[PDB]
């Protein structure tokens, strides 16, 4: 890889100055030994005083393995890197990714090392890794090659990746192949046994056409992914309490649903009754209800997906080790809503399995729309901020936002 | 001639657009005037300046000003405007270590690096921009035109770029002597060691050996300052440290600029004087800006800072960070949203102290303060240490289970143990999942007229029992809250409570045990005192009995 390719930030915005957050000594120890031999390796080069940018950075483990990984937030540089259109106007995203009966997840953000970055860009990639008790100056540096995590990295090396999967695209094609950040997804409708194969042909394609993390497969099995409708219970007998948990849900529900009907539930609570007593259903209760539970059998209307608009994702903690989720871009016409329980790792610990449902909820929206939503998350900002980073294992960061007041509606998707 | 090393020139550039100085050099007497040729022509022999031609446009005003006893005459370049114009560095120095971080060290040496700091040239692309004048005498001949060949004192890049070309310098010693440590700030440089101290003392000649490669002349720092080590406000002595002392002062008349000052030294004081509390005196400067403006000290103020000086008499120390003991951090809920805690290795002997204050709000519980301080002091602990500390809280392990497990939102506090220190972090209610059997059911309802703001409260119950209680100077949101409390005030010690106020549910959803507000306050007392309350929402204006009827009655 000879000529670089013309970088530049977005018109008048300067680089990142983003502070580095504090390391524990074993994160520390681990960048430096990474760093020593990205440098020697040519990757990245030691920077004078001159140079005032920064991003974060940190060490993860990936899923599964105990090797250090070193991951940059380059979410600030994302955000002011100019945007790209690589070679054409636009890879479109696969509707069909989604709909294979297995993708494979590739970390292959190492093939970007090969790539070297203009040169003239370098000093917007700067990064420090921080010393402990600021007992000596950090390390800085900064990168020389496309780096891992980086917006542009995936862009610049789209003409070098397509040329080393057109043999393997040639040859399988069915398989379905996309692109996001340092991550390949790998999408086929045969039997697991041939896809992992299938999956191993690839990397040694890589491999020959070339990795620390390139062995691993993260998969997925999108054709079983399940959505949450409405429920409405069904009931023999009905308290108060009952019918008036009812109103509120098919209330809600009336903001998402067209046609959605309360009168004759209310009308069975008539009175000032208390909240134990049972209520029979009268008949024409019981019908509203049947109409009721037919509309929430239907999809909402009108519901589409627009490229120009964010993602948002909402969580709720249900309790019991369960998080519910919706997606949408405007309110009340949801794109995507899900439910996830067990998260394997943290029965006692709420924070790692919230930081487990954030990169379950964006590898959902890469596959299906090709980009991270931005989440509403129940915690407070101080205890997030001191803790996700123990538990991430992906190489890309969403955006997220948090949520101080309790929503009433956590009961409704309960 | 031993060939020396060249110090590698850092580039320099002035930001995007702008251009270099043009400021008009004052008059100067003929005094002042032949005070500074003599200090440039000494400057330029020495290689720090050079004499320049015409052509270069630019300028900085140079000063001339005098001392109390050394009758000398100083020169001084005035950058402030050429500093507006270069670009921005990486300041390297932002914080310093904390004292309770570092280990103990049996020798330091101070060597002073001054002198070596004229040896670090300055890029000569941007040598044009440090232009300077001086006058000529009775201005008849041109003045005397310079610039700058080394980090001008005063230019914005100097610190940053003698600091940086030091640290490059150390780089290769520090590494191949893993056995000492070197900590440069400003013009000193600080080397410290186990080795005995003759072996300590070469160590040191070594140092001097491999700064002599480039030319760097560095003897002991004159007037060896016996211990301690006067450094960024503490007192670092070799087996313990602490703040420099503390003296607050007295006074009768207590003004705005007094009490930041007290603040500020109770704040320096707290990180190793344990328990000291600054709220009420903080609270005091509200919103003020006038330093000047006089303050009464509230009775809860004086008693804070009696409470202080107390606190102040003996002075504290900490001791030094041992790595192979444990890190341990213990903290004491002090009351009206105050916390303390300490950091240790072995019991008694604290690394460092601290507190915390509650974050401003109108509604909060006593987990939650604990939870903050906890990351708090996890994050201050992962800058000192590198580490998180294990815990010690005054919370009952079954306490916190229940908080975490029912509350709505992710919550986390590492490694910990209960320690029976009152007073004791707990649950003041715990509201019911289920709504009670053979318990009264009361639907709550209040409004107001946002006009006259006249507004009404009450209750139904499925026993008959009613009240409407008339209400002046509210709003539909205090009704809503009032008609609660009266359900809780005349119900039995189990209760079922309906409302629609979603007003009401946000905030008892969040469990507040105290509030800014009396009215949230007092439903909260009444909560403590019931044995059971479910609490349900519905929706306004659906028809719903009891609601239905209750809403009617408020709304006049
Ligand atoms: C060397 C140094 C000096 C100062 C000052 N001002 C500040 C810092 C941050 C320094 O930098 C480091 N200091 C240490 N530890 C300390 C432990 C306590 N003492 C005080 C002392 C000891 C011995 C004598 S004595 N018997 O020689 O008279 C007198 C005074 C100094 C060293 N550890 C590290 C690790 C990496 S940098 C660094
Ligand atoms: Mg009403």
């Amino acid at each position: 890889p000879i000529e670089t390719v013309p970088v530049k930030l977005k018109p008048g915005m300067d680089g990142p100055k983003v502070k580095q957050w504090p390391l524990t000594e074993e994160k520390i120890k681990a960048l430096v030994e990474i760093c020593t031999e990205m440098e020697k390796e040519g990757k990245i080069s030691k920077i004078g005083p001159e140079n005032p940018y920064n991003t974060p950075v940190f060490a993860i483990k990936k899923k599964d393995s105990t090797k250090w990984r070193k991951l940059v937030d380059f979410r600030e540089l994302n955000k002011r890197t100019q945007d790209f259109w690589e070679v054409q106007l636009g890879i479109p995203h696969p509707a069909g990714l989604k709909k294979k009966k297995s993708v494979t997840v590739l970390d292959v953000g190492d093939a970007y090392f090969s790539v070297p970055l203009d040169e003239d860009f370098r000093k917007y990639t700067a990064f420090t890794i921080p010393s402990i008790n600021n007992e000596t100056p950090g390390i800085r540096y900064q990168y020389n090659v496309l780096p891992q995590g980086w917006k542009g990295s995936p862009a610049i090396f789209q003409s070098s990746m397509t040329k080393i999967l057109e043999p393997f695209k040639k040859q399988n094609p069915d398989i379905v192949i996309y692109q996001y950040m340092d991550d390949l997804y790998v999408g086929s409708d045969l039997e697991i046994g041939q896809h992992r194969t299938k999956i191993e042909e690839l990397r040694q394609h890589l491999l020959r056409w070339g990795p620390p993390f390139l062995w691993m497969g993260y998969e997925l099995h999108p054709d079983k992914w399940t959505v949450q409708p409405i429920v409405l219970p069904e009931k023999d007998s009905w308290t108060v309490n009952d019918i008036q948990k009812l109103v509120g849900k098919l209330n809600w529900a009336s903001q998402i649903y067209p046609g959605i009907k309360v009168r004759q539930l209310s009308k069975l609570l008539r009175g000032t009754k208390a909240l134990t007593e049972v209520i029979p259903l009268t008949e024409e209760a019981e019908l509203e209800l049947a109409e009721n539970r037919e509309i929430l059998k239907e999809p909402v209307h009108g519901v589409y997906y627009d490229p120009s608009k964010d993602l948002i994702a909402e969580i709720q903690k249900q309790g019991q080790g369960q998080w519910t989720y919706q997606i949408y871009q405007e309110p009340f016409k949801n794109l995507k809503t899900g439910k996830y329980a067990r998260m394997r790792g943290a029965h006692t610990n709420d924070v790692k399995q919230l930081t487990e449902a954030v990169q379950k909820i964006t590898t959902e929206s890469i596959v299906i729309w090709g980009k991270t939503p931005k989440f509403k998350l129940p915690i407070q900002k101080e205890t997030w901020e001191t803790w996700w980073t123990e538990y991430w294992q992906a190489t890309w960061i969403p955006e997220w936002e948090f949520v101080n007041t309790p929503p009433l509606v956590k009961l409704w998707y309960q | 001639m031993v060939p020396i090393s060249p110090i590698e020139t850092v580039p320099v550039k002035l930001k995007p657009g702008m251009d270099g100085p043009k400021v008009k050099q004052w008059p100067l007497t003929e005094e002042k005037i032949k005070a500074l040729v003599e200090i440039c022509t000494e400057m330029e022999k020495e290689g720090k300046i050079s004499k320049i031609g015409p052509e270069n446009p630019y300028n900085t005003p140079v000063f001339a000003i005098k001392k109390k006893d050394s009758t000398k005459w100083r020169k001084l370049v005035d950058f402030r405007e050429l500093n507006k114009r270069t670009q921005d560095f990486w300041e390297v120095q932002l914080g310093i270590p904390h004292p309770a971080g570092l280990k103990k060290k049996k020798s330091v040496t101070v060597l002073d690096v001054g002198d070596a700091y004229f040896s670090v040239p300055l890029d000569e692309d941007f040598r044009k921009y440090t232009a300077f004048t001086i006058p000529s005498i009775n201005n008849e001949t041109p003045g005397i035109r310079y610039q700058y060949n080394v980090l001008p004192q005063g230019w914005k890049g100097s610190p940053a770029i003698f600091q940086s070309s030091m640290t490059k310098i150390l780089e290769p010693f520090a590494a191949q002597n893993p056995d000492i440590v070197i900590y440069q700030y400003m013009d000193d440089l600080y080397v410290g060691s186990d080795l005995e101290i003759g072996q300590h003392r070469t160590k040191i000649e070594e140092l001097r050996q491999h700064l002599l490669r480039w030319g760097l002349t560095t003897p002991d720092k004159k007037h060896q300052k016996e211990p301690p080590f006067l450094w960024m406000g503490y007192e670092l002595h070799p087996d313990k440290w602490t703040v420099q002392p503390i003296v607050l002062p007295e006074k009768d008349s207590w003004t705005v600029n007094d009490i930041q000052k007290l603040v500020g030294k109770l704040n320096w004081a707290s990180q190793i004087y344990p328990g000291i509390k600054v709220r009420q005196l903080s609270k005091l400067l509200r919103g003020t800006k006038a330093l000047t403006e006089v303050i009464p000290l509230t009775e809860e103020a004086e008693l804070e800072l009696a409470e202080n000086r107390e606190i102040l008499k003996e002075p504290v120390h900490g001791v030094y960070y041992d790595p192979s003991k444990d890190l341990i951090a213990e903290i004491q809920k002090q009351g009206q949203g105050q916390w303390t805690y300490q950091i240790y290795q072995e019991p008694f002997k604290n690394l460092k102290t601290g507190k915390y204050a509650r974050m401003r709000g109108a509604h909060t519980n006593d987990v939650k303060q604990l939870t903050e301080a906890v990351q708090k002091i996890t994050t201050e602990s992962i800058v000192i240490w590198g580490k998180t500390p294990k815990f010690k809280l005054p919370i009952q392990k079954e306490t916190w289970e229940t908080w975490w497990t029912e509350y709505w939102q992710a919550t986390w506090i590492p490694e910990w143990e209960f320690v029976n220190t009152p007073p004791l972090v707990k649950l003041w209610y715990q509201l019911e999942k289920e709504p009670i059997v053979g318990a009264e059911t009361f639907y709550v309802d209040g409004a107001a007229n946002r006009e006259t703001k006249l507004g009404k409260a009450g209750y139904v119950t499925n026993k008959g029992r009613q009240k409407v209680v008339p209400l002046t100077n509210t709003t539909n949101q205090k009704t809503e809250l009032q008609a609660i409390y009266l359900a809780l005030q005349d119900s039995g010690l189990e209760v079922n409570i309906v409302t629609d106020s979603q007003y009401a549910l946000g905030i008892i959803q969040a469990q507040p045990d105290k509030s800014e507000s009396e009215l949230v306050n007092q439903i909260i007392e009444q909560l403590i005192k019931k044995e059971k309350v479910y609490l349900a929402w519905v929706p306004a204006h659906k028809g719903i009995g009891g609601n239905e009827q209750v809403d009617k009655l408020v709304s006049a």
